[PDB]
């Protein structure tokens, strides 16, 4: 994807930087869900991951005309005395790619017996034999923190940077910008 | 002449718990029947609140009361201290008023600010302010808070009328009662954030509700002459003026700006300091606290 915006969350007093990035990405995604599309994608330039942190700089890619009218909607109502604008820009050359994938893991057993049970009819103690707690899974990965609108339910959800390839391929992107294939240009 | 052993002072500007309620924009007006907002629990088990799913907007009140007298300490040791400290704070009111202060307030209470997490993410934000001086209403200011900006201190006609009201509470010249309520548009069925307790959520009898202090936290939040930055905005005024979310000191001790040095280099010393820095300390007495030995 050719352009690329760089939002910065402003240092504030008032809330910590994760729940500004929290509520960016929540931002993010209802604008992508109101106007649809599978090449928008995101990224995370301010990467470290010795300490899993997702930093403070948001840059999300696509074509100029979807870039200017991103900046034009509702979905910077109410947050931009927060946060500071860049200018929607070429990514230069050269660059290399990666992706943003959703890293879940099965670290509720409890929904897993509850699969379980449901689909075959189990009892309790047979899906507890069948699949032990140890099946919870640790992960390292930097996270954001969402809720949800009709029926409110707050989770964080993992991403995860690939691996920097040489050259991208095609594919497509959810309503989270993350990757299905297309990857984002890394600088 | 040294610092007296035992010195407190009241705070002036006590916010009452800002009650929340819900309904429907254009119902403004009618905004005297609206239902509270419920906080219910639901699965580890977690106490939420959420408006109800025909109402969109999130109306919270709250009173103030602005009462005076910001220099004499409510306990005192020595008395020549005392006196020198009443005199001091006599020649920073005979320089200037509160009017600094009060206008900072004034802002304050105009952005809804005091909304902390049930403002950001509001498309439209009102604030209503009645000074109550009877029984019934006796003046009525309405602001779009979203149009005062939570960096800037601006001005405007009716902003400076409120904060002529609250310099004069402040000077001793009136008792002054405000009435706050503030409208949010967030939406139908979305979540509210009140005040949490040591999950649960702070509850005025069957109604959610923040902490008074917290209230009295954001009516502060005026400070803007802390050395270290000033691109990052106001913070609330504190001996060592700190936040808890950075985890980072301002108005380190070292330097020599800190709230405790200020006092005794212009009591004791007579080193009156910058006249921001007076505005910071006498916004400090404003907020009251023990110091002391």
């Amino acid at each position: 994807m050719d352009h690329y915006l760089d939002i910065r969350l402003r240092p504030d007093p008032e809330f910590p930087p994760a729940q500004l990035m929290s509520v960016l990405f929540g931002k993010l995604h209802q604008a992508l869900v109101a106007q649809g599309g599978d090449r928008i994608g995101v990224s995370f330039p301010d990467l470290d991951e010795s300490r899993s942190r997702l930093g403070e700089r948001l840059r999300i890619h696509a074509s100029a005309d979807d870039l200017r009218a991103l900046l034009a909607r509702p979905w910077l109502e109410g947050l931009r005395d927060h946060l500071q604008f860049g200018e929607p820009a070429v990514v230069p050359h050269p660059t290399p790619y990666r992706q943003v994938s959703r890293v879940q893991a099965k670290s509720n057993p409890e929904r897993l017996r509850r699969r379980l049970m449901r689909r075959h009819d189990l009892s309790e103690e047979e899906a507890r034999k069948r699949i032990p707690d140890t099946v919870a899974r640790t992960l390292d990965l930097p996270f954001v923190t969402l809720r949800s609108q009709s029926t409110g339910q707050h989770f964080r959800l993992f991403i995860r940077h690939g691996p920097l390839q040489a050259t991208a391929e095609e594919g497509g992107f959810t309503c989270y910008g993350l990757s299905k294939g297309g990857f984002v240009p890394w600088f | 002449l040294s610092t007296a052993s035992v010195l407190a002072f009241e705070r002036k500007l006590d916010p009452s718990d800002a009650l929340m309620s819900a309904g429907a924009w254009a119902q403004r007006d009618a905004s005297q029947e609206w239902p509270a907002v419920t906080v219910r629990e639901k699965s580890q088990t977690v106490d939420v609140a959420n408006l109800p799913s025909d109402a969109d907007t999130l109306k919270v009140r709250f009173t103030l009361r602005v009462l005076g007298g910001a220099g004499t300490p409510s306990a005192c040791n020595d008395a020549a201290y005392r006196d020198k400290l009443l005199q001091t704070v006599a020649t920073y009111v005979n320089e200037q008023g509160f009017a600094e202060l009060a206008r900072r307030y004034a802002h304050n209470l105009a952005n809804a600010r005091f909304l902390w997490r049930n403002r950001v993410g509001a498309e439209a934000v009102e604030v209503r302010i009645n000074h109550i001086r009877q029984g019934e209403v006796a003046r009525t200011w309405r602001f779009d808070a979203l149009a005062i900006g939570l960096r800037d201190f601006k001005a405007d006609a009716e902003l400076d009328a409120l904060a002529e009201l609250i310099a004069s509470g402040l000077s001793g010249s009136g008792h002054v009662l405000l009435e706050v309520v503030a409208f949010a548009r967030i939406g139908d069925g979305q979540e509210v954030f009140p005040s949490q307790e040591l999950k649960t959520l702070y509850s005025v009898r069957d109604a959610a509700a923040i902490h008074s202090q917290k209230i009295g936290n954001a009516l502060r939040t005026i400070d803007t002459w802390y050395p270290d930055e000033d691109g990052l905005g106001p913070i609330a005024v504190e001996p060592y003026g700190s936040v808890t979310s950075q985890g980072k000191a301002y108005r380190q001790p070292k330097q020599k700006l800190d709230f405790y040095t200020l006092l005794d280099n212009w009591v004791l010393r007579d080193e009156a300091p910058a006249v921001e820095q007076q505005h910071y300390v006498i916004a400090n007495l404003i907020r009251g606290g023990v110091f002391g030995e």
